[PDB]
């Protein structure tokens, strides 16, 4: 069960470099080759660079002079360096080991062939967002459930910024009916959204259902009870 | 013979180590270009562009300053030239040299002759067997095999200025081919007169080469070699590439199907002289690069340039190496132990 | 870009992408779906990682002058999904993009109505006089729906920040709208209503001040 | 083998029943035209304009844009032609065999 993910800043604003790492595990990191991948939204996949040990890197064209790869041993992680960012940079970012090969449809010896890249197990992504406008802690708020016997309840997020909130819901137990909106952008400058649970009229407890809401960029960690 | 603007036909993704340097230039390398150029249409009065795919042998350089990349068929240099007949062929057929009446061919049938002196077993015929006319260099192709072993010919040996003419016992298969799927184009100039040029390039961009066996041919090179030392005091004989000269002799030339071949035979005369077999292994086929060109002249001044039209689709014939031709370097050296 | 091909639960879809080949090539299929990251699906045309069955077909890369084209029988509900492909041809230079995949789909749904979920202002929310609805819509197909507020009969012109419809692992979607108001704006109307319209039949919810 | 620009050679006076009708063609009617052409002179770096009666037959249409009632000989199109030496002559003579 070889897994790996990344850990960013979320946000940065023009004329700065954008450093981002790709933790891993399950394997080492000498015995791979690496990658980097960033998919904006609504768009194609944009392969950025690859490396390895012994001073092998290359580049796309694109930035080939604005990324800086890196690569630690000891610690088994990747790294990245974006310099002059502007917000056609902002997208969500990943990381893989990048499987190679060699594809020979003539001769050998006369270098009738060529070499391809493909990527087995992705990150889980990154998003980074590229704008001169400052975070915001997001402020949060209970939504009362009271009017079969069946009757929903949530938590309501609102101005923050920038995407992406992660939200969880009284230490990650409960999961079912657990219907986490996408946000909706305001000319407020910010985002809200709204996380909302579906649970029967059976239910006084008294239970602690609490939303476990978490927004990094902000620094801040917000948690409220929801209740009647 | 106008004006050529040329450029290569597609991109690549040469990279890797190192990275410091930047201009590369190698002699052997087999390419072609995508020729640009205007002709005359039915009429005198106007004329039309075309374009075209030119082996980058055919064409040369010209320094104009109105435009770039500008080129010109080696030909319009030196002689008129014309192009190859689609009808006719220039099939290596055996052809009998036949002697009027009251003369009459003599046939030497002594197995082991030596070209000059008596002949013990001969026979009259009016016509020669079947001889096909075949034009190559340093290797003898389709010919006549010796039958009682390998001989070695020359007016006489210690005149080094005299080729020495070897014929194999049993022959040598040599498959040379050109793979890329070439498409052709015609282009009328009016007329009707029309000439084939190469279209497009149907999928990979592959090199033109031949093939030996490794085996079979560096056997030969040492059964060749033992009756080069029979004749040269038991010297150890070594082989190497051309001192020189134009392309079709410093090469192996020939043509399949008609497109005129020109491969490097240095790898047929590194040398690997001294026998162990190495396990049997590292051997299997030794291929060859060679090139391609189209306007093409033989017999020097004497005759015309020829144009070859290019045969669509690739192609690919065997011919089996019947002999050879060699030429010895010859000076003062060490007399114990050289060679 | 023309990227939607339909096909229903048990034919097989043939989907292509990139520009038509030159040389041989050793074209990559990945697959992507909201949240998760593009995975692997085959390499070197027909060959394929571990997890990923035998209806996975692909164009060899040996033909010249044709377009890619991933081939999937038996085509199953959990298919639906993004198929960016990353080509590698002998005679152009390396791509750095990947290419544009034909977004796939299925027939029957078969139908799916919203789950239409609308709260009122907080008790919280009003103490900062500030106050905001919240009409939680989804679980739709298609994913397409027309959304109006109203006062009081009387609809509401502004104040009506909402969402387009999103992709989610059910093969539904899901949208939201807000309307923001204050306390006094709220409590004045005797009632507010989120009316929900998908494939001409409208839905609605009802929500009041006490 | 050059441009030519061919005109009809003489008006005429076709008239009488009926009238409403407008453009005729037929394939029978043997006539000529009065094409006109620049052919080099003396010297390969000047040329001059003259005019010729070519039957119709030996005309053909081409389309260009920068002119009007353009043609060409049938066989600048496929072969080449010479013009049988005044000379000669293809009297058919009783030959024996
Ligand atoms: C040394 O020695 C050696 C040996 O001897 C050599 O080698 C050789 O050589 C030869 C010569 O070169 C060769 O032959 C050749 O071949 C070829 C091929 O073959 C194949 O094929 C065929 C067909 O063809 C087609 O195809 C191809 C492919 O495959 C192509 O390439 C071509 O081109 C064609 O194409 C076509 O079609 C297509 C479609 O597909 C299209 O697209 C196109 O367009 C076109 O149309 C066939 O037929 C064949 O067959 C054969 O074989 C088989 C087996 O294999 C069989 O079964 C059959 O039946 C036949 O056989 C027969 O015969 C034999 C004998 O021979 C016998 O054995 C048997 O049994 C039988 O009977 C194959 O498959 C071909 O092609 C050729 O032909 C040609 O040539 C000739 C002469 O050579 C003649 O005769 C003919 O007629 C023809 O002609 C043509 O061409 C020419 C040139 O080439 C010319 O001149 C003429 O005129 C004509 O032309 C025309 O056409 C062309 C085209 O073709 C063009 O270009 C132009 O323009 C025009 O139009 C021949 O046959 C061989 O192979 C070889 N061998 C080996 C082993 O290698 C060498 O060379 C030597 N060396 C030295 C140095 O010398
Ligand atoms: C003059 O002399 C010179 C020099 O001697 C000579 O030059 C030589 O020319 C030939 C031909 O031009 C040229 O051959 C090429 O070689 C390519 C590479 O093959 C090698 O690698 C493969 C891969 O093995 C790797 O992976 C293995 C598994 O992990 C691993 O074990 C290996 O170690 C290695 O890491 C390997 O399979 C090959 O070995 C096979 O062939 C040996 C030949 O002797 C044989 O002894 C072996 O046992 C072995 O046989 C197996 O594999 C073959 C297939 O290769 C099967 O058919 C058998 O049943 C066995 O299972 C080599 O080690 C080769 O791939 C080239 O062919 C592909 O490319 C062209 C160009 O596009 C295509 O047109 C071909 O159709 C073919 O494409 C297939 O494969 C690619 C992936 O590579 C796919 O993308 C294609 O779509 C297609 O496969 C798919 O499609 C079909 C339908 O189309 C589908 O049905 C399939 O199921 C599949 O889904 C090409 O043949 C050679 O490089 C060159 N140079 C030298 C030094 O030899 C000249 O020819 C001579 N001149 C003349 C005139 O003769
Ligand atoms: C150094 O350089 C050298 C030169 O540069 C290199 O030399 C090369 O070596 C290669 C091998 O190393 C050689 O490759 C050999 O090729 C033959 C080709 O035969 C095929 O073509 C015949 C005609 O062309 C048809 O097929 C082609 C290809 O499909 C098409 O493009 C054509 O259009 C044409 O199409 C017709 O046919 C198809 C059906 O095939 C139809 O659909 C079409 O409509 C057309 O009608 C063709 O006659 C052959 O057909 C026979 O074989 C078929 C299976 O392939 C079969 O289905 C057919 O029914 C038919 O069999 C029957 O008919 C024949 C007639 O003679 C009978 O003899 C036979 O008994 C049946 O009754 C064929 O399609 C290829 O056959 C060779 O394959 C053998 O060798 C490989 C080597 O790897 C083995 O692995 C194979 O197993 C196979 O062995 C056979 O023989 C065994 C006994 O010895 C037997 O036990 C096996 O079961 C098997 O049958 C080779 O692949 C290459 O030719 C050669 N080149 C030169 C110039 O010398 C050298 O490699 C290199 N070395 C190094 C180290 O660098
Ligand atoms: C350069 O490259 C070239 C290309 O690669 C390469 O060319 C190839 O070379 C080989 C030689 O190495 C060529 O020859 C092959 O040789 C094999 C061995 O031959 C032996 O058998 C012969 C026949 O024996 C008959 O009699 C026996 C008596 O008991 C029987 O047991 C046999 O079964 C057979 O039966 C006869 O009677 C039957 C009665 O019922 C009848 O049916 C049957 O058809 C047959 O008539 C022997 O004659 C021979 O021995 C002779 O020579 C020795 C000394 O050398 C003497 O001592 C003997 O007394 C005798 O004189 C051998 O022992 C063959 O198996 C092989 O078979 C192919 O041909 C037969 C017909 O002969 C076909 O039936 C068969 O299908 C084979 O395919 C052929 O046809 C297909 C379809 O047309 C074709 O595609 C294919 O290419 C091939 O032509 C074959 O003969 C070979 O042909 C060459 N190929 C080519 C394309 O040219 C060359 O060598 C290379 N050279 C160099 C220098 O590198
Ligand atoms: C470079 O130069 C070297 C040498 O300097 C060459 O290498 C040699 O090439 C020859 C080519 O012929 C190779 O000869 C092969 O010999 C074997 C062995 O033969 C035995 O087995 C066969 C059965 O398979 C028997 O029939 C033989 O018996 C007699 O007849 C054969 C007929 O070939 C004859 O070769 C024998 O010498 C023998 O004659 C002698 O004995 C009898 C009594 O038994 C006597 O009456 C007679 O007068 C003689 O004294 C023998 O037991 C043979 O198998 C090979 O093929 C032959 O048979 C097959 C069928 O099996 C036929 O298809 C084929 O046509 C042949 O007839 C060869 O003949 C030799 O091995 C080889 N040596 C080495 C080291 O390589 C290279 O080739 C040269 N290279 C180049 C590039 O030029
Ligand atoms: C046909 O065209 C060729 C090329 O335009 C002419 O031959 C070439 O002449 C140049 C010199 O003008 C040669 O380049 C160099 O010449 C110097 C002598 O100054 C020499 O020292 C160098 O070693 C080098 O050769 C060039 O080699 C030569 N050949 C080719 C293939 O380019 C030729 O003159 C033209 N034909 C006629 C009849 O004029
Ligand atoms: C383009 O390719 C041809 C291939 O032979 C080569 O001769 C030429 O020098 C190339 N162009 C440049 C500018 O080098
Ligand atoms: C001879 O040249 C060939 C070129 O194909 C090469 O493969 C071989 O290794 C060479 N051998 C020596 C001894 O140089
Ligand atoms: C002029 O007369 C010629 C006579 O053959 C005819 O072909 C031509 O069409 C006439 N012009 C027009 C415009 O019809």
């Amino acid at each position: 069960q070889v897994h790996l993910q990344e850990s960013g800043p979320g946000l940065v604003k023009p004329s700065e470099t954008l450093s981002l790492t790709c933790n891993v595990s399950g394997t080492l990191v000498r015995d791979n080759y690496w990658s980097w991948i960033r998919q904006p939204l609504g768009k194609q996949p944009e392969w950025i660079g690859y490396v390895h040990d012994s001073g092998d890197t290359n580049y796309n064209p694109s930035l080939k002079s604005r990324v800086h790869l890196s690569l630690d041993k000891s610690k088994n992680l990747v790294s990245l360096r974006l310099t002059g960012v502007t917000a056609a940079d902002s997208a969500i970012y990943y990381c893989a080991t990048t499987k190679h090969g060699r594809r020979i449809y003539g001769v050998v010896a006369f270098k009738e062939w060529f070499t391809y890249f493909y990527m087995d197990v992705w990150g889980k992504g990154t998003s980074v967002t590229v704008s001169s406008a400052s975070t915001k802690g997001p402020s949060v708020f209970p939504l009362a459930p009271s009017s079969g016997g069946t009757a929903a309840l949530g938590c309501l997020v609102k101005d923050y910024f920038p995407e992406p909130v992660t939200v969880s819901w009284n230490s990650g137990a409960l999961t079912s009916g657990v219907h986490t909106f996408p946000a909706v952008l305001q000319s407020s400058g910010l985002y809200s959204l709204s996380s909302v649970v579906t649970v029967p009229s059976s239910s006084l407890g008294t239970q602690t259902y609490i939303c476990n809401v978490n927004h990094k960029p902000s620094n801040t960690k917000v948690d409220k009870r929801v209740e009647p | 013979c106008v004006t050529l603007i040329c450029t290569n036909v597609t991109s690549n993704s040469t990279n890797s180590t190192n990275g410091v340097t930047n201009n590369s230039t190698v002699d052997y390398r087999e390419q072609l270009k995508n020729c640009s150029f205007n002709i005359t249409t039915e009429i005198r009065d106007k004329q039309r562009k075309e374009y075209a795919l030119f082996y980058r042998l055919d064409i040369v350089p010209i320094n104009d300053n109105e435009k770039n990349d500008t080129y010109r068929l080696i030909n319009c240099n030196v002689s008129t030239i014309k192009q190859a007949c689609p009808k006719v062929t220039f099939d290596p057929i055996p052809i009998h040299y036949c002697a009027p009446a009251g003369f009459a061919i003599l046939k030497c049938r002594d197995k082991k002759f030596n070209g000059t002196g008596p002949c013990k077993n001969v026979s009259t015929v009016q016509c020669t067997h079947g001889i096909k006319p075949v034009i190559s260099t340093q290797l003898l192709l389709n010919g006549s095999l010796a039958e009682g072993d390998i001989m070695i010919r020359s007016e006489n040996i210690t005149d080094n200025a005299k080729t020495i003419i070897v014929q194999l016992k049993t022959a040598v298969n040599i498959t040379c081919t050109r793979p890329s799927n070439n498409t052709r184009k015609s282009i009328r100039f009016g007329p009707g007169q029309a000439f084939y040029a190469t279209d497009e390039i149907i999928g990979d961009i592959r090199q033109a080469h031949c093939n030996i066996s490794k085996t079979e041919w560096e056997d030969m090179k040492r059964n060749v070699s033992d009756k080069l030392k029979a004749l040269f005091n038991n010297k150890t004989i070594i082989f190497k590439s051309s001192s020189g000269g134009d392309l079709e002799i410093t090469t192996h030339s020939f043509n399949c199907r008609g497109e005129f071949f020109y491969c490097n035979t240095s790898g047929l005369f590194n040398t690997s002289g001294l026998f162990n077999n190495n396990s049997n292994d590292s051997s299997g086929n030794i291929t060859l690069p060679c090139k391609i060109k189209q306007i093409v002249r033989m017999w020097q001044r004497v005759g015309q340039a020829m144009y070859a039209p290019p045969i669509a689709g690739n192609i690919t014939c065997r011919s089996r190496i019947t002999g050879l031709l060699l030429v010895r370097d010859g000076c003062k050296s060490n007399e114990t132990n050289g060679t | 870009a023309p990227t939607f091909v339909s096909v229903a639960p048990g034919q097989t879809a043939r989907i292509t992408c990139g520009e038509e080949s030159l040389g041989s090539r050793s074209v990559i299929w990945y697959q992507q779906r909201p949240g998760q990251a593009p995975s692997l699906i085959i390499y070197n045309n027909n060959d394929r990682p571990s997890g990923i069955p035998d209806r996975f077909s692909g164009s060899p890369g040996s033909t010249f002058g044709t377009t890619a084209t991933l081939t999937i029988t038996s085509v199953e509900a959990g298919d639906e999904a993004d198929y960016y492909c990353h080509i590698w041809d002998s005679r152009r230079p390396t791509n750095w993009v990947f290419g544009e995949g034909t977004t796939l789909i299925v027939l029957s749904q078969p139908k799916a109505a919203p789950s239409v979920t609308l709260f009122p202002p907080s008790s919280e929310e009003l103490q900062a006089n500030k106050a905001t609805l919240v009409c939680l819509i989804s679980d739709f197909y298609p994913g397409a729906v027309t959304v109006a507020w109203k006062a009081d009969s009387s609809p509401v012109k502004a104040g009506v920040e909402t969402t387009t419809p999103s992709k989610q692992s059910n093969n539904k979607y899901a949208a939201s709208s807000y309307l923001s108001l204050t306390p006094e704006q709220w409590k004045s109307h005797k009632s507010y209503s989120c009316q929900v319209t998908h494939e001409g039949s409208t839905v609605e919810k009802t929500v009041a001040p006490t």
